[PDB]
């Protein structure tokens, strides 16, 4: 899969548009942060109800894009 | 490509590395979604690249057309993102928008045009329905039995008065869903009834489902009379 | 390239067939840069140079404003020669009771009373066509005319075709029953 190690969000939300048909959209608190760990892009909706168990973020896919805000 | 490619400037800002031929410049973009983070549109004559981060959204109502009226007719225009597709709602007249500003500001524009047309278009189709009676005559009879002066109201005389006003749509006799709620949304007050001695028949008017459902009730109430003599 | 113009703009009286057949006839068409159409929708989309898009903006409004002043609607007469019944109303003065008994041309004259609305379907271009199939019913005049036994009706080119579907089942032969 891939791991993170100490890499900010910015790239990281975008490495999830790098293997998701739908873009990812993120906002200005959400590009802000790091993330370190094990997070696989092979389902990007059930890695994102992680990402509410380690980054503390909430996100919305409305069925073309996902919305991830702080 | 023949026809030419438009960038804004967050999409003309950053760099690219890797291989990718121009030989398919629609199927390239699919990939670019997937290296550089952008998003594109191909209207049928140019390309409009813009930045992931600029996508806007809309909430847009929808007077006289449904929303699967609506989604064939981006499909007959050219102008439908496949990559994109418009977010519906079963039981709502809107449809909600995410895409490049330019194809989000040109479907807002096209639900405020598309309503205005229909605006003047009227829905209703009146048609004239002919019931031969069987069992009665027609019009007002009055009886000259020199001790009182009795009268009999006919048949369209009695319902005539019976719906009298009253805006509002006819139910069910006890003895494409706006295009139908909005044809099911018909005054009653609009039937209008006029007898016709010679053929012994009614002339009615409706709409197409109520000038059916009053010949239900003049049916059921037009039986065969009986006779008693007397002694 | 980076300056390229867009264009929403309404057409009210020009369908988008009809407005395309324009510009090959004018010879400013860019057939390198077609205009966008839609089939139900009265607009047209535009994409290209500022002069070209600025030109053809400015053209839907001019042409829209011409055939506002055209009106569309083309009136026809016809004559229905009956054959089962007379025309008129006729009044019986039987003595016990003046009863009357309307014609054709007063019964569905005040069937047809008001009611702006058009008429559907007798039980027993597409902007071009929906605007006259949205003509009033209230419209319909018909005058009785007897030293022909025939009527007079106006309307729309397919009502007066559509109330003499009415007429035709409405006159039928008469029968005679003899007493004892």
């Amino acid at each position: 899969g891939f791991v993170a190690k100490d890499d900010s969000l910015r790239t990281f939300f975008d490495a999830m548009a790098l293997q998701l048909k739908e873009p990812v959209i993120v906002s200005k608190m959400a590009a802000r942060k790091k993330i370190t760990g094990n997070f696989e892009f092979h389902d990007p909706n059930a890695l994102l109800e992680k990402l509410s168990l380690q980054l503390g973020l909430i996100w919305y896919f409305d069925g073309q894009a996902i919305y991830i805000y702080d | 490509l023949k026809e030419p490619v438009i960038v804004s400037k967050m999409a003309a800002r950053k760099k690219i590395t890797g291989n990718f031929e121009f030989h398919d410049p629609n199927a390239l973009l699919e990939k670019l979604s997937l290296q550089l983070g952008l998003i594109w549109y191909f209207d049928g004559q140019a390309i409009y690249i813009y930045d992931a981060s600029e996508m806007r959204n809309a909430v847009v109502s929808l007077r006289n057309v449904s929303l699967n009226e609506f989604n064939n007719f981006l499909k007959r225009s050219g102008l439908y993102n496949k990559n994109y597709p418009l977010r519906g709602d079963n039981r709502k007249g809107t449809f909600y928008v995410s895409g490049p500003p330019v194809y989000v500001d040109m479907v807002v524009n096209a639900a405020t045009m598309m309503d205005k047309q229909n605006d003047g278009i009227e829905l209703g189709r009146q048609k004239i329905g002919v019931m031969r009676l069987n069992n009665t005559f027609v019009g007002d009879r009055t009886y000259n039995l020199r001790d009182q002066k009795m009268v009999i109201p006919g048949i369209a005389t009695a319902i005539e008065r019976l719906l009298q006003g009253e805006e509002q749509p006819l139910g069910n006799i006890v003895s494409m869903s706006l295009q139908e709620a909005l044809k099911q949304n018909a005054a009653a007050g609009n039937i209008k009834i006029v007898a016709y001695p010679d053929t012994n028949s009614l002339l009615v008017k409706g709409t197409a489902e109520q000038v059916h459902f009053i010949e239900m009730l003049v049916k059921a109430l037009d039986v065969a009379k009986r006779h008693v003599e007397l002694s």
